[PDB]
């Protein structure tokens, strides 16, 4: 059973990734107490903004409601709104109150940490502006670096064990692991990504994390290491006979560890 | 920790080599007296080792020797071993006389 | 090899009259054996994470243990312990056995 | 037992953040005596600009008033105006004077420091230009960099002692703060942010600060550090049994201090 | 060639000065025997210079 230790980084979960962008141009009315670095939960208001783009088609709907327009005629205008970018819930607010929606509130689509926040009060907002980049960290990621030359050390049957120095009081459970297809050229290391339970949020992205791996080889004859003498040109062991006689024997060494 | 902190073995060695000496600022005259300017800088606590600076961001957040190393008090490589009456290792002393006395 | 694996002294603490050695070294685990040496972690100048085997072959060999010279000629001393006989007779017999065989 | 001084910095309150942009394009008529690094107060004039975007619709309103259009026809043109970006204060100036507004003044939304001023005299202006980046510092921010290794401890900390070198009289106990979910990867440090009243502007963004922590952990099994024989993978101690015999035992270390 | 490769005379000298010594890694215990860790590094072939 081979055993080696590799360094790893606790990092944001890139499958829980959100970049909020306004569906249409407008101007900021209000920006809530928030900045890059803050943790937000799903629903948290990011900002309020006014968007004129949809008002013309909205009123065109409200008066077809007045002049008893057909369902087919009324639905058609709603569909124009959806394609125009207007959020479905904001469309529901339109129908439920028969009032033209003009001020909107963008909320955080998911739980996570804000890593970007390009809009503050007093600005205009554009379709390419990112109001908030939110990255999750519950099924937190932990990526370990293995030197390319020891790639062989990691197999499917391998047994992994994680530890984070910052939290000696915690025992981590590895949800799953993957040996990424390419090696980081900058470091010449394979990338081994682990997904780790983190509901308590003890594992903060940026944290160090040591990855201990165990890997079983093919079956071979096993002896303690102190039992083997190696003079560089031959390796031997001292065998104990039936009578207690000590008789030396030549052996061929495969590998050793631990 | 070296990799995790982006600090090479060489950098560690050099940092150590700059954190263990005193220095004189000559003297300065006060009240017709001579004041020797002495600057500390000797290692003398384990904590002093731990606070050997290796790296510092523009932020002012530094990376200490303690971040990549454990500083412990251990034994040096024994070049000689002394045993007494077969029941313990000991420290001994031998007096050597000047040849011909 | 000198600091990571071996524990080469790097400096000394100055404690009054006395001095004590300071040294850098990986934990013994990384330098347990040959195979361990082949996977000895190296953080290259360009922050690449490699192993010692990536830049060196590690071979076990046999060679000089200690070079003993007498007047600049190498020499080996054979220590003989005879205490039952008288000396001269023993050596005179050794001289025979050695001569013939 | 712990007694550590963490490095900290004074910075702007990122919840007091303003980026003044023009609601519509135009040209600068005059910019007031102001530049990056200057302290401004709410209402301070930043620049005067001409904006031809709203004039056509303003006429539409004044014309409407001349011929006594419907009340709702007036509310209509008036609401298309504010949707067009024209500030509510400038619309009031429209109705009050009954004259079309072309020259406007941009004032500071909040108290704070100009950290960006991208427009001067003789220039044109666009909606993506920032005329002023103002960030306040009354509830000033201080952020300490705490070594990840003791996250297990600081997650339950009671109080710290904030002290700043530039001001030896503004040293106060800190009982409320927030431990951000991310740790700096380059220094592997936790980020602790706290607010501090700062009416006298004694604490200035850019200043160094120190966050002191004197605390004790929860009771744990303790041994002299000298006692721990720790290889790279194996920590254990030599126990002296009843008769005085030695007996190596494997142990699991939590963490060492002092 | 110095210019063509962007390498200064000084750099050459320093490089040379780091490519010609041996080093000891102390010893390590195997089978109750002492194994002297010796690291090569002496110039001895023209190719080594190259």
């Amino acid at each position: 059973t081979f055993a080696q230790s590799f360094p790893a980084n606790v990092s944001y979960n890139e499958y829980q990734y959100a970049i909020v962008q306004a569906r249409a141009a407008g101007f900021i009315d209000k920006v809530y107490p928030l900045t890059v670095g803050d943790k937000v939960q799903k629903g948290t208001p990011l900002l309020d903004l006014t968007i004129p783009d949809w008002v013309e088609a909205q009123s065109e709907y409200l008066l077809l409601r007045e002049t008893g327009g057909t369902a087919t005629q009324t639905e058609g205008i709603l569909e124009r709104l959806r394609l125009a970018g207007m959020p479905e819930a904001d469309i529901r607010r339109l129908i439920a109150t028969q009032k033209i929606q003009t001020r909107f509130t963008l909320k955080a689509p998911i739980d996570g940490v804000i890593t970007a926040f390009d809009l503050r009060a007093g600005m205009n907002i554009a379709k390419d502006n990112v109001v908030a980049k939110i990255q999750g960290m519950d099924p937190v990621w932990v990526t370990a670096a293995i030197p390319e030359s020891i790639a062989w050390l990691v197999k499917d049957a391998s047994q992994f064990t994680l530890t984070v120095p910052a939290r000696p009081d915690k025992t981590l459970t590895i949800r799953k692991w993957t040996l990424l297809p390419g090696v980081d050229a900058a470091t010449r290391t394979l990338q081994l990504r682990l997904e780790v339970d983190n509901a308590d949020e003890a594992l903060k992205p940026g944290m160090n994390a040591w990855l201990q791996l165990n890997t079983a080889s093919e079956p071979m004859l096993l002896i303690p290491s102190q039992a083997l003498i190696d003079t560089g040109s031959e390796q031997r062991v001292i065998t104990v006979d039936a009578d207690g006689r000590f008789v030396p024997k030549r052996v061929a060494v495969f590998q050793a560890s631990q | 920790r070296l990799a995790q902190y982006g600090i090479s073995l060489a950098e560690v060695k050099s940092a150590l080599d700059a954190s263990n000496q005193e220095a004189g600022g000559s003297s300065i005259e006060l009240a017709e007296a001579e004041y020797m300017v002495r600057a500390s800088g000797y290692l003398q606590t384990l904590d002093d080792f731990n606070h050997i600076v290796l790296k510092a961001s523009e932020n002012g957040v530094p990376v200490y020797l303690r971040d990549v190393a454990k500083v412990q008090i251990g034994p040096e490589m024994r070049r000689g071993i002394a045993e007494l009456n077969g029941e313990g290792e000991v420290a001994g002393g031998v007096v050597i006389l000047r040849s011909g006395k | 090899v000198t600091s990571a694996v071996g524990g080469a002294m790097v400096g000394e603490t100055v404690e009054g009259i006395a001095r004590y050695p300071i040294n850098l070294r990986y934990p013994q685990s990384w330098r347990d054996s040959p195979q361990a040496l082949r996977q000895l972690p190296i953080l290259t100048p360009m922050k690449q994470q490699i192993t010692l085997a990536d830049v060196a072959d590690i071979k076990v060999s046999t060679g000089p243990s200690m070079l003993k010279t007498e007047n600049a000629r190498p020499t080996s001393w054979i220590y003989i312990d005879a205490r039952d006989r008288d000396m001269v007779s023993v050596v005179h017999d050794l001289q025979k056995a050695i001569a013939e065989k």
